[PDB]
């Protein structure tokens, strides 16, 4: 199928909430190998992000069972391999994603707004990956994750604006890196609140749906800076 | 639970 | 293995995995025991969580059908894409509806379980009817109507009023005269009678039959609001 | 829509 043909049929997959199908149309897409769209872009995001955070959110529930279950129960053997099983799901989507981001999508992007947004991608899907991770291979897992947010922490701080919404949405998911994986709540409360601050400074200067878009990511950052400082 | 980009 | 796999549906149950689930009450089922009300009731919420996705996206894509210009040459995706979804709509209703007449209609040994059952083929023949269009259609409807009816008479028969399988039946038989039938009047006055006759005996329910009935019954004064008007 | 038991 054709890029176009593969843009409508993602388009009405998200209608759907189909969003596997999404996700393949945008895997084909970029398996293309041209370089997407922003809006395309978007669109693959999109779909492995609800792709990946059903795995998540299961894979917290039955963790969740697990880790309250008598370690002499009976009952614990059959949690834990299906935990595993989820697990194995989340593991494939991550890997399928950061296999999409090496081979085709960092590797021919052609404006650091891009090779921004897709090395948050990749701190992103191995920060999933860490979230499950345990022994050794969490620790390289971790170094993946934090390697690619500091590259793409320092490219967009030589290339992009403080009100940029990607480099707002940077700073946002490093600092839940860094209080989440690293549990380092006090250098995770400053990434955000330099984010932030260096924000609001340049805020005024935008139209009114660049301020919406970074209003946006700066009153989740904020959100996050209470949580954390309680 | 801590908010990432959604 | 009945117990792992009803201990696994309820896990997967807690984690939404719907599909595995369905599976695993799917094999509790073909092992011919019959199910006890926990287990009917993990088998319908599977089911209806497998089958509800893929409902939700056919109205989502037919009404993009219906706003898209019948010259447009992009219609033809939208029209593929529905038919798939309704091929996954009709081969999840046909395992449901192959489970109660070969397993669970068979053995049903109470009115109440004959009850649940043949009102369940009444629903999944209702999603198929949903999406059939021509003889396909009148067949499904001919066979949605025929299990609610059936469903209906040994409910009435049986069970009293105020019983929640009752007034569920009473509620989906009701939605089945206003969506399929399309006959407003009757939906009402089904929906209005199984209510006003169950508000007598409430005060005879337990707990969970209270909540599960008035439940139900606040579902019946909904649609009623809503199609009167 | 109408409603259908929660089922
Ligand atoms: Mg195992
Ligand atoms: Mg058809």
């Amino acid at each position: 199928m054709e890029k176009t043909e593969l843009i409508q049929k993602a388009k009405l997959a998200e209608q759907a909430e189909r969003y596997d199908d999404m996700a393949t149309c945008m895997k084909a897409v970029t398996e293309q190998g041209a370089e997407l769209s922003n809006e395309e872009r978007n669109l693959l995001s999109v779909a492995y992000k609800n792709v990946v955070g059903g795995r998540r959110s299961a894979w917290r529930v039955i963790s969740s069972i697990e880790q309250k279950t008598d370690t002499s129960d009976k009952k614990l053997q059959l949690i834990k391999d299906y935990r595993e099983k989820v697990e194995s799901e989340l593991r494939s989507i991550c890997t399928t994603v950061l296999e999409l981001l090496d081979k085709y999508l960092i590797a021919n992007a052609t404006n650091p707004e891009s090779k921004v947004f897709y090395l948050k991608m990749k701190g992103d899907y191995f920060r999933y990956l860490a979230e499950v991770a345990c022994g050794d291979d969490r620790k390289q897992t971790i170094d993946n994750s934090q390697g690619a947010y500091q590259e793409a922490f320092d490219i967009s701080k030589k290339e992009m604006q403080p009100t940029h919404p990607i480099r707002l949405g940077l700073a946002l998911n490093f600092s839940v890196f860094y209080y989440e994986i690293l549990n380092n709540p006090e250098l995770a409360c400053t990434l955000a609140k330099t984010a932030f601050d260096e924000a609001i400074a340049e805020l005024d200067t935008l139209n009114e749906d660049s301020y919406k878009d970074s209003t946006l990511i700066m009153q989740l950052l904020r959100d996050n800076l209470t949580l954390w400082t309680s | 639970r801590s908010s990432s980009m959604a």
